[PDB]
């Protein structure tokens, strides 16, 4: 994966940039289900880890023909009056790498309780007293708020950029763009 | 209906920071309304005299 | 000395209606007439109001009506007579000098791509507005737009642009009756979320009769997002026409008073000392008087 391509988020008087942000992502993973495979990576290379902000830049990182044909595939109508692309480009080099990986968190107490009333029998005063409500904790990180289309909710998808590394290591990309595993160029 | 301050402002008010510091606490109201049904494009008032 | 009036309340020229959404299936675009409407159900998550299209409906129809009325710059309440006379010959001169061709043109781009589709146009795989010029109770002229291909940012020039441009010029005017009927089908996907207007239990959603519903104010001020001859740094487009030109996604009151460029100072430049300003800023007054408003001092 050396070749990318930088999407900036237009400033818009009707939209912030997190939801355009999450709009971008949305139709990001439609194509990415659409194109299949596991070679196209994300990045958000104006990230604020001090507000947890993912900033107004989104980087893929994929081979030449992808890109190719992620540029003219139609997942972009109707957001192309709010971004605006660069070219399909290769990366400098030296580049530090760094892990984009999908963070969840027990953040409800009452789904685990449902979870271990489904596995083990138990009580809702059992599960309880097995599960408290200090279990709950809320991660510290930036994040896109997506909906799915196989079932109906709205989640948060936390986004933790890992430590920086000196050389790559093998492996695929979840379908989110994120990583099971995978680097990508930071620059 | 949320509006942002659009009436004339009088000379105090004119700062730049304290303007943007106007709008970004935008104004929140319920008003009565009173429109016409989406399939009726006539309004009929009745009186007597 | 011709000091500015008291008082000047001028109407609302460019009335809407709120923006009743129903559901249904796209390649029926045309038999969307008992289409059923989009309902607001409450889910437990708190208890918030949410609106989704049904579970086999891929295609919001946003529909409402659209008064160009006329008569632009003359008040519907005025103190100072010769303000008034003075205002009315600075408007008459705009109009005689170039008429609402420019504004039009504007408002009929904001009515050909679908930005009254608020954020029901962000990711939808093709918007198409069907604009009906009724008169007498059918359509005098039918426009269809695709609201994708016409952007949001650009004001690009068209056959059929021009046409709702003379439309809208002429129910500006006052040389017509305008009333447009405004239709317009977003195409999300099956049973996905719309996003009607919200109400001030976490969240409530704006409904007339067991219907979902974007305000009127907020198909005005997609309509009214024509204003681009302000001092634009950062890549924003075009605004919402208001007095000290604002934005609240950014906080920034672009046309400060300390730059020469609000409504008030280039309107009291304009009529009062005879300062006409550019051609682009005297749109902008312009369209703040078909935007209507509270101006005059206290």
């Amino acid at each position: 994966m050396d070749h990318y391509l930088d999407i900036r988020l237009r400033p818009d008087p009707e939209f912030p940039p997190a939801q355009l942000m999450s709009v971008l992502f949305g139709k990001l993973h439609q194509a990415l289900v659409a194109q299949g495979g596991d070679r196209i990576g994300v990045s958000f290379p104006d990230l604020d880890e001090s507000r947890s902000r993912l900033g107004e830049r989104l980087r893929i990182h994929a081979s030449a023909d992808d890109l190719r044909a992620l540029l003219a595939r139609p997942w972009l109508e109707g957001l192309r009056d709010h971004l605006q692309f660069g070219e399909p480009a290769v990366v400098p080099h030296p580049t530090p790498y760094r892990q984009v990986s999908r963070v969840q968190a027990k953040s409800n107490p009452e789904r685990l309780r449902r979870r271990l009333m489904r596995r083990h029998d138990l009580s809702e005063e059992e599960a309880r007293k097995r599960i408290p409500d200090t279990v709950a904790r809320a991660l510290d990180l930036p994040f896109v708020t997506l909906r799915s289309q196989s079932t109906g909710q709205h989640f948060r998808l936390f986004i933790r950029h890992g430590p920086l590394q000196v050389t790559a290591e093998e492996g695929g990309f979840t379908c989110y763009g994120l990583s099971k595993g995978g680097f990508v160029p930071w620059f | 209906v949320r509006g942002t301050i659009s009436n004339r402002l009088k000379t105090k008010d004119r700062d730049p920071a304290k303007l943007d510091a106007s709008i970004q606490s935008p104004n929140l109201q319920t008003v009565d309304v009173a429109n016409l049904p989406s399939d009726a494009d006539t309004l009929k008032v009745r009186f007597t005299l | 000395i011709l000091s500015t009036a008291s008082v000047l309340a001028f109407e609302r020229k460019l009335d809407p209606s709120d923006a009743l959404m129903s559901a249904g299936a796209w390649a029926q675009r045309d038999a969307s007439q008992e289409w059923p409407a989009v309902t607001v159900r409450e889910k437990s998550v708190q208890t918030v109001d949410v609106a989704n299209l049904p579970s086999d409906a891929d295609t919001l129809k946003v529909r409402f009506t659209l008064r160009v009325l006329g008569g632009a710059g003359t008040p519907s309440a005025c103190n100072d007579a010769a303000y008034r006379d003075k205002l009315l010959q600075t408007v008459a001169t705009y109009v005689n000098d170039q008429g609402f061709a420019e504004l039009a043109r504007r408002y009929a781009h904001n009515l050909a791509n679908a930005r009254f589709l608020w954020r029901n146009r962000v990711g939808a795989e093709a918007v198409e507005v069907r604009i009906n010029h009724i008169r007498q109770g059918e359509v005098a002229r039918a426009w269809r737009f695709d609201a994708l291909a016409i952007g949001l940012r650009d004001f690009k020039a068209d056959a059929e642009l021009d046409a709702l441009a003379e439309l809208i010029a002429s129910g500006l005017s006052g040389s017509g009756h305008v009333l447009l009927e405004v239709v317009a089908f977003a195409r999300i996907g099956d049973g996905q979320e719309v996003f009607p207007s919200q109400e001030l239990k976490s969240k409530t959603l704006y409904s007339v009769r067991d219907a979902a519903a974007i305000h009127s104010q907020k198909i005005g001020n997609a309509l009214r997002t024509i204003d681009t001859w302000y001092p634009d740094e950062d890549g924003l487009g075009p605004i919402a026409v208001e007095p000290y030109g604002s934005v609240t996604s950014q906080g920034k009151a672009y046309r400060q008073p300390k730059q020469k460029l609000d409504f008030y100072t280039l309107l009291d430049n304009w009529v009062l000392r005879d300062e006409a300003p550019a051609v682009e800023q005297q749109h902008y007054v312009i369209a703040n008087l078909i935007r209507g408003g509270v101006f005059g001092e206290a």
